[PDB]
């Protein structure tokens, strides 16, 4: 761990969409990629890590929590070995390859074992409210470098390794990415798992509006797989609410509607549903892993993570809207990487606080006596 | 004796208190104390106050337990040391 | 300012909507509102005096923050007079009435003198976004406290102090407020505004979903001023985006649409409109009190102020909503006060830190070459 | 000599680094550095990075202004001390 605080002291280079398309469309050397990443991933797992263990020691621990840092200096040393490696040699370039491949099976399980390891931590020594925000900081930074791992090691498998599926995609990147198409494939995707359980679902309805050009087909530069990612958990929760609220009522169920809109900066998606709502106190805990499922949390970072956003809004006793910002243009749409430093240190080293604002008495006075 | 010490008194948070419950202890035996560190939730008839610490050292030992409704201003609270190797000196009360 | 340090030690303590009502319905003691109050508003005063003096000091320097300060200064020792006057002398009752009244109008200009005051230190020390960020933080709890401070001077003008213009009401609470009735009166106001300058304005269109009693009236505990204000502001702009992005077209001007919504916890209030949006880029700016006018920071205010919350959401090349939340329940309804202490002198003394998360470079390297 | 100093070097601050650019000092001569400030901006062709305070002390003097590009590793770019009536000796460069 001399070589882990090293790394964790470099800064990650966020990357563009717009730099992963030019690069696999119009420069494609394996070289500079593999330059590149043989360098990067190390500096990102290394930043992650050392996050890791500013964990409180309770967390810290858990087998679980021992078996992802395992992994991850696992992964970290074997990245290690290419630093001195030349790429004017085919073989060097060749094992390069499947050592990516080799690292991203070996984090496939990381999700799920992160998550066994806070649940296990919650179920031992107890929900406490402040550090469940310490938690909760941690996991969106851990689970979005995961993202960005995974972004990176697909680009050059996709590029360099094949089974040619998606065709006129760059890596895992569609220039033309339709976005009623994909929102289409989530909604059927998720009707059918709510149709299995609840033997009935909400239909869809789409609109468009295209402010540069009001009547051609919204597109964007993104990736697929990442908007159907999002997609398909907020049409999971809008249908199971749709149909809880309807199956013992006589009106028949409300179709989820989807409007996409495009302007100069901004794609938005917006979902609504009539599924009666969240009460507005419950709203900031619905993106907390520790209350949780990781569905909606996960859901934002894939958002927050090429600059764009997920939000939500709700009126309780009639619905909610679920709202998908991404950026535009691609030249915009930078990776959003969290970054070992003093000030994420301090985010782990943080003690209570006396609150800033007032709260009242759990049995406030009595006035009328 | 013991070692150098400090009690910290509960003091009037507001105006018009003359009692408050110890909803909550911030710190725990042993901790570091940085002056105006958390200390402890207390709760009035009229708000929840978060008691601060007004002066630095480490937590010796705690007179009044969590949950202790109704008690009276400079009723001590608790009790500070400026070195931590004088904490020990308290568990003896 | 010995007075005032300690003064501003003490802890403010927050009412609610149900002992303003309680108080003044059932109660309606005049001595128990003078005891409380004579204590209470110096209270509010230093908390918010010890909070001015952590300003920069080239914002705290200039005339306008001065006469703000000496302001407060001069009401405070007013009501430090009463401290040890007794309750059982009509007099003391009497004069301290007046003394209210006083302060209230000594702090009539309050709002646009501190305006003025940061305007000034704007164009003459320039906009750093760091410091915006401090002043924002000290602006709404400086607004906060003073919409308070006058929370409490009028319920006890009007209960003790008389032209008995809202019969049924208490103080300045109406047991009975009648939602739709104030968004109408709101929009009329601002409609009127809007036709005067632009010859035109569009319709608004009210619909009600009472949860609990399905075809009632939605009617709740509050200050209708406060949501009035509220309203008020978010129609004017409403109108005005709809107008200007109307005014070069062909199809006439699409409607302003309210939703209010009444549930277990929650009443929601969701204005609409189609004037065209804002970028997610400019959402938080909006709220930034020195990029603006102070509108809608200021509505957000009397929102959080009962604890309710006041949000905005848009869609870039179609248009914005815009929902007050407010708590259904007044039991629920508590001030939200600033509370000056370690927490709140952090803020102050905030130097500035790294980035916790990656920024791109403003020329990144060009991925084709 | 000069009394007590020590020269701020610019890191190599990501594995590819050979020079940066001082977009901005957020640290004023004469200020006091607490390990882990952040101390400036520095522009890559790869991202803009906080590069924090390493050790404790004063600013004396800013070798590097603001704006300058394409600075190489290993340049000072700042002089730190440990008193701050050390902090004179050093407007005179
Ligand atoms: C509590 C209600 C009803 C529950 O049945 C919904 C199932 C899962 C909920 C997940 C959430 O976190 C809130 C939510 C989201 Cl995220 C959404 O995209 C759409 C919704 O309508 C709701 C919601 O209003 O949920
Ligand atoms: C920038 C656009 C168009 C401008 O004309 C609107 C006038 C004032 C804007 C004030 C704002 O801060 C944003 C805004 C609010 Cl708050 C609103 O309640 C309704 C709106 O439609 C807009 C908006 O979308 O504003
Ligand atoms: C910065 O060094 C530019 C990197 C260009 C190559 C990237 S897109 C690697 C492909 S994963
Ligand atoms: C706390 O002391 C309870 C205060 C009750 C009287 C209040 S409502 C004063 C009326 S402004
Ligand atoms: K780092
Ligand atoms: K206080």
């Amino acid at each position: 761990p001399k070589q882990i605080e090293r790394y964790s002291r470099f800064s990650p280079s966020p990357l563009s969409i717009k730099q992963f398309l030019d690069f696999g469309r119009d420069n494609a050397c394996e070289k500079t990629s593999y330059m590149f990443l043989r360098k990067e991933l190390p500096v990102r797992l290394a930043n992650t890590m050392r996050e890791v263990n500013l964990l409180p020691d309770n967390l810290l621990n858990r087998p679980s929590v021992g078996l992802v840092q395992s992994w991850y200096m696992q992964s970290f040393l074997e990245l290690l070995e290419y630093e001195n490696k030349s790429p004017e040699d085919p073989q060097v370039l060749d094992n390069f390859l499947q050592v990516l491949i080799k690292v991203r099976n070996r984090h496939n399980d990381v999700v799920p074992t992160m998550a066994q390891g806070v649940i296990e931590y919650k179920e031992k020594f107890g929900f406490d409210p402040f550090i469940s925000t310490n938690i909760q900081y941690f996991l969106d930074r851990f689970y979005t470098n995961r993202i960005s791992f995974r972004m990176l090691i697909n680009q050059h498998t996709l590029l360099f390794g094949t089974n040619p599926v998606h065709p006129k995609h760059i890596g895992s990147i569609d220039p033309t990415c339709n976005v009623a198409d994909v929102v289409k494939d989530a909604y059927e995707t998720a009707k059918m798992l709510c149709e299995q359980y609840y033997l009935v679902a909400p239909e869809l309805e789409v609109e468009e509006f295209n402010a540069k050009a009001p009547d051609k087909p919204i597109q964007v530069v993104y990736v697929p797989s990442h908007l159907f990612h999002m997609l398909f958990e907020l049409f999971k929760n809008s249908m199971r609410a749709t149909v809880e609220l309807y199956e013992d009522r006589k009106e028949g169920y409300p179709a989820v509607k989807t409007l996409v809109t495009l302007g100069k900066e901004d794609l938005s998606i917006k979902i609504s549903d009539l599924g009666g709502g969240v009460p507005l106190r419950k709203i900031d805990r619905l993106f907390n892993y520790m209350y949780s499922g990781y569905g909606l949390p996960i859901s934002r970072l894939y958002a927050r993570y090429f600059q764009g956003d997920l939000k939500l809004y709700s009126m309780e006793g009639v619905g909610t809207d679920a709202v998908i910002y991404l950026k535009a243009l691609s030249s915009e749409s930078f990776e959003r990487l969290p970054v070992f430093n003093k000030s994420a240190w301090r985010h782990y080293k943080t003690t209570p606080e006396a609150d800033d604002w007032s709260n009242p008495s759990s049995e406030p006075r009595d006035a009328s006596k | 004796s013991y070692p150098p010490h400090m009690q910290v008194l509960l003091p009037a948070l507001s105006p018009t208190m003359t009692m408050g419950t110890v909803q909550r202890w911030e710190k725990k035996v042993g901790e570091k104390l940085s002056e105006g560190d958390l200390l402890a939730e207390i709760e009035t008839d009229k708000a929840t106050i978060g008691f601060e610490v007004q002066e630095e050292g480490y937590l010796a030992k705690i007179l009044v337990p969590e949950g202790t409704r109704d008690v009276p201003l400079g009723t001590p609270l608790c009790i500070i040391v400026e070195k931590e190797a004088d904490i020990s000196a308290f568990a003896d009360y």
